[PDB]
RNA sequence: CCAUAGGUUAAUGAGGCGAACCGGGGGAACUGAAACAUCUAAGUACCCCGAGGAAAAGAAAUCAACCGAGAUUCCCCCAG
RNA sequence: UUUUGUAUAAUGGGUCAGCGACUUAUAUUCUGUAGCAAGGUUAACCGAAUAGGGGAGCCGAAGGGAAACCGAGUCUUAACU
RNA sequence: AGGACCGAACCGACUAAUGUUGAAAAAUUAGCGGAUGACUUGUGGCUGGGGGUGAAAGGCCAAUCAAACCGGGAGAUAGCU
RNA sequence: UGUAACGGGGCUAAACCAUGCACCGAAGCUGCGGCAGCGACGCUUAUGCGUUGUUGGGUAGGGGAGCGUUCUGUAAGCCUG
RNA sequence: GUUUAUUAAAAACACAGCACUGUGCAAACACGAAAGUGGACGUAUACGGUGUGACGCCUGCCCGGUGCCGGAAGGUUAAU
RNA sequence: AAUUCCUUGUCGGGUAAGUUCCGACCUGCACGAAUGGCGUAAUGAUGGCCAGGCUGUCUCCACCCGAGACUCAGUGAAAUUGAACUCGCUGUGAAGAUGCAGUGUACCCGCGGCAAGACGGAAAGACCCCGUGAACCUUUACUAUAGCUUGACACUGAACA
RNA sequence: CUUUAAUGUUUGAUGUUCUAACGUUGACCCGUAAUCCGGGUUGCGGACAGUGUCUGGUGGGUAGUUUGACUGGGGCGGUCUCCUCCUAAAGAGUAACGGAGGAGCACGAAGGUUGGCUAAUCCUGGUCGGACAUCAGGAGGUUAGUGCAAUGGCAUAAGCCAGCUUGACUGCGAGCGUGACGGCGCGAGCAGGUGCGAAAGCAGGUCAUAGUGAUCCGGUGGUUCUGAAUGGAAGGGCCAUC
C-alpha cells in the first residue's frame, strides 16, 4: 500500500544491501540497523532508509 | 452475495498413538495449541508439533487444566 | 509441451546459464587409451592422429578412467591428480 | 526430417548423469523483498524434474 | 545562316512457338501460433522479362588464427 | 451409429456387383531379435561394383558446475557434522 | 398545347383462380396500369469484381450476387459430424 | 378411444395372518463328456503327462496367437487338354 | 413516373421547387502508380456535393458536446 | 395521431349492437418546425371506414353444360423404400407402439373413394445454443494504410540594403 | 582577464530588386496536308509551384482482426484470486448462481530478550462530575484483551507495562506435511557473527491461519565466470534486487 521499499546499504566497503519497507510518511527519519555483512562477515551498521 | 470459501488446510493428527516416528516428523499440524508439546516434541511457529527425537508417539492428559500433551517415548 | 492452456513446464520455469564456446574444444582422455597413441608420447596431435579427440580440439585432459600399463610421456596436456599418480606409478612421465 | 528440439526447453532443463533433468526454481526473479530469506535460500539450488513431467520434457528435448 | 530534327533508299539482324531446368523484376493468402496483429506459411503459389544446353557463380578487398588454407558449384558430416 | 439409456416414432442404408479409409519418407525413443563387444558402426564417394575400400563422423566407455575449472568426484559455502 | 383524357398495337405486371413430380426452373385464363413520353424498340458500342451500374431494391452484372464465373494456392483449415 | 388400479379367466379363498412339510423354479451348484489360460509340482529337460489347483461375460482399450488374398524367391521344379 | 427479373409497386426512390456548402478555371470533384480523360469545347444566372421535396401560411430558442470555418499571442510538439 | 403504454382513454356522430371509422378533449409514456411543422385542389392497380346498386359471397345449396376423375385399347413415369406374414384397446417402454405384455377382434384377394396415424415424403431445422467457425456492415474498439496535410533536405540562383 | 571603441575581414539572418534553372492546359513558326508530341521565337509566372526521400497531423476512404468463461437454454444481473466458519456423514478431502463473513495490509516497534503485572462489568463511598472521564474499597471471574474477519488458541500468558536492543541475521539443513506439477509449509541441528539474561537458555520476525502474481523482456549494485585473432571492452552468466 503506502509503505515504500528501501535498501539498507552496508557501512563497510561492500555493496551488500538488505531490503525492506518503510512508512515514509510517519517515519521520515533514516533507519540504522546493525545487520550482518556476509562479505566482511561481521555485524556492521546499515543505513539508507530510501 | 455468497459463494466463497478458502482452500482446505489439511490440519489434524498426522501420526497417531504408538506410531513410530523419525526426528523432525510432524505429528499434529493444527491451529492453536489444541495439543501441547510434551517430552521430545517441539512446537513450531504455527503451532505445528513435531518430533524432536525418535521414538513412539504418546498422547497424554496432564496438568491442572487437563491439557492434551504429546510426548515421544525413546525407541 | 501442451498442457491444455496452462502455462507449460518449459515456459513457467526460468532459464539459466550460457554456453561456453570453450567446452566445445576441450576434451577428456581416459587412461584406457594412451596405449593407443603409437609412440609413447602424448600431445594434442598424436591424439588427433590416433582418432581419439577430433580436429577442432585444442585442450585435453587425462582423467583417471582406468588402467594405464606402458610408460607414457605426457606432453602439454592437463592431467588430473589421480591420473598423475597412475601415469607416474606405471613407469611414465608428465611434463608441461 | 530430423526432429527439431523445443528450443526454449533446452534453455531451461539440463540432462544429468542418470537421465533426469535439472531445472532452475521458479519464483526467484522479482518481487523479492516480501519473501522470507528461507524461501529464497531454498529456491537457489537447482532441482530435478519430477516424475509427472519427464514425459513432457523428454518429448521437448529429444537430443538431450 | 552553318547545322541538328525529320524524310527516302539499301544492307544486316530481330519478331513467334515450345514441357521442365536457370537467372532476374514483382509477389499473396488460406494455414500454424490451439484467438490474433510481430512471426509463420514464404520470397512458396502466381504474374512478368531474359538466356542456354545447361544457366548461375567464379579466380579472395575470402576464411582462419599467430599454425595455416588457397576461385566457383555439387554431395555426406558439422548439427537440429 | 450415437448415447446415462434405443424395438424405438433418433442417424444411416431400395438391392446387387465392383471400388472405398491408420499409409510413405526421414529423424527420435522403447520392446523383440541378430552380429560384434569396452567397443559398435560407417555416410558421401571410389568401385573387379548388393563385394571390397572409405572410420569424415556418430554413439558409448565420466561426471559435477551457469561458467572458468575440477575430475571418481564435483557444486554450494568463509567451511561444511 | 399537354411528362393532357378514353382506348388497341407496344411496354408493363395490381388482383383472383389454375399450375405447383407444371404446358412453363415464374407461366396461363379473366379482369388490371401506362399508352407523344422521364416512352418503347432493333442493330452496334462502352463500363468488370471490393470493381461496374443502380429514379436505391443490397437491386442487377449470362436461370449464380452482403462481393460473378473459371482455373490455381489446395488434399486451406474443421478441438465438429 | 375400450373393461382398463389383480397380466387375464376366475376366486369367498385361488385373500390375509401364524405354523409346518412337500414340490416347481436360472446359463446358479452338482453329474457326465470336451477345449483353453495361469500357477504349483516328479520327470520329461528343448516338453508332454499320471498329475494337480484354479480360471475362461465384456465396451473404450492393452497384450498374445492365427486364416485368407495379390505379387517375388524356391520354380526351366511340381500339377494341367 | 421508378423500384425488390422470380412472394413486397408502396407511404419507399425520383421529381420540379427550396436551402446550405464547395468551386476563379490547369475549377472543385471523379476515374487513373502516371500520362491523360470526364466535369465542359462549360466559366459562378456555371458546375459539384448535401439535405428537404409542388403549392399556401410558416420555419421558434440553444454554439456547452461532436464537426466545420477563422485567429494568431502563449503552452506543448517530429524529422533536422 | 403511420407517433398514445395504461387503452376498447372520455365525450359525441354513424350502428339493433362499432376494439375499426369520423369529430372533439388533451393527462403529448415517447409530436413539433427543411433527418421540415401545419394546411392542401387534382392525382393514386395507395391504407382505413360508410352508403346506393348488385349479386350463390352467404342463409343452403340445387340443377345443367363442358375438361379430367371411372372402364376399354396403345405407350408408359416419379418421389420413396433395413426387412415384413404391416389389426383395436389398456398398460409398459429412450417417457405419444402394426411389432412388448394382457386382452379383444379379424376367411383370402382386389376396385373406387377419404386422409386420422405410419412422430408420412421433400430439404445434415432458417429459430435457440455451441465453434477460441465464416462473411459482409458500423463506430470516438485495436493496429495499419491510401488520400489530404505540415516542415527539413534535394532539384534550387543572383544583386543590394 | 573583464569591459568596450574604430577599421578591415570572416559568415549567417531579413526585406526589396534582378534574370538565368524550372512551370506554362498564352501567342506565333517548323517537323506537318496533325487542337498529340518535340523543337524554335516570344510573353507570363519564377526559386515560388511541382515532384523525390525523411517527418509530425488527420485519416472506417480502405484493410486485417478482436469483441472471455461460469450459467439449472442463452442474454441481463452476479461471479472469477486468497482467508474463516457451516454444509462435510467424529482422520484428510468433498459440490451447487448453498448459508455467513473478510483480505489485496499494518508495524523499526506492534519484532528479540529480560524483569514485572492481570481483565470486562456491576455495587458502595467520594469536589466540580453527569447514565458513563479520575480516586478508594468490594463482588466478579476472563463474560476482557489479542493492529484488522472468523475459527482454533492463550494465565507459564500468545494479553498489559518497563530496561536493553536488531535473530525482521548470512550459508546450510536430518526429517516431515502438502499439492498432477509449478509450487507452498514446518523444522531440531551444524558453521560464522550478534542481542537480551547472573545463568539455564531464548531469538532465522509478529498467537496462528489472508495481505497476492509464473515466465519472457528489461533497469540498478556486486562478482574477470565468459569475453568469437590477441589485450581490453560491449554483451551474456552468477549473486542481490526492481
Amino acid at each position: 500500500g503506502i509503505r515504500e521499499k528501501i535498501k539498507l546499504v552496508s557501512s563497510a566497503g561492500t555493496g551488500h544491501f538488505y531490503t525492506t519497507t518503510k512508512n515514509k510518511r510517519t517515519k521520515p527519519e533514516k533507519l540504522e540497523l546493525k545487520k550482518f555483512d556476509p562479505v566482511v562477515r561481521q555485524h556492521v551498521i546499515y543505513k539508507e532508509a530510501k | 452475495r455468497n459463494g466463497r470459501d478458502s482452500e482446505a488446510k489439511r490440519l489434524g493428527v498426522k501420526r497417531f498413538g504408538g506410531e513410530s516416528v523419525l526426528a523432525g516428523s510432524i505429528i499434529v499440524r493444527q491451529r492453536g495449541t489444541k495439543f501441547h508439546a510434551g517430552a521430545n516434541v517441539g512446537c513450531g511457529r504455527d503451532h505445528t508439533l513435531f518430533a524432536k527425537a525418535d521414538g513412539k508417539v504418546k498422547f497424554e492428559v496432564k496438568g491442572p487444566k487437563n491439557r492434551k500433551f504429546i510426548s515421544i517415548e525413546a525407541e | 509441451g501442451f498442457e491444455g492452456g496452462q502455462m507449460p513446464l518449459y515456459r513457467r520455469l526460468p532459464k539459466f546459464g550460457f554456453t561456453s564456446r570453450k567446452a566445445a574444444i576441450t576434451a577428456e582422455i581416459r587412461l584406457s587409451d594412451l596405449a593407443k597413441v603409437e609412440g609413447g608420447v602424448v600431445d594434442l596431435n598424436t591424439l588427433k592422429a590416433a582418432n581419439i579427440i577430433g580436429i577442432q580440439i585444442e585442450f585435453a585432459k587425462v582423467i583417471l578412467a582406468g588402467e594405464v600399463t606402458t610408460p607414457v610421456t605426457v606432453r602439454g596436456l592437463r592431467v588430473t591428480k589421480g591420473a598423475r599418480a597412475a601415469i607416474e606409478a606405471a613407469g611414465g612421465k608428465i611434463e608441461e | 526430417p530430423k526432429i527439431k528440439t523445443v528450443r526454449g526447453a533446452a534453455k531451461r532443463f539440463k540432462k544429468t548423469g542418470k537421465g533426469g533433468f535439472k531445472h532452475k526454481h521458479a519464483n526467484l526473479r522479482h518481487i523479492l523483498t516480501k519473501k522470507a530469506t528461507k524461501r529464497k535460500r531454498h529456491l537457489r539450488p537447482k532441482a530435478m524434474v519430477s516424475k509427472g513431467d519427464l514425459g513432457l520434457v523428454i518429448a521437448c528435448l529429444p537430443y538431450a
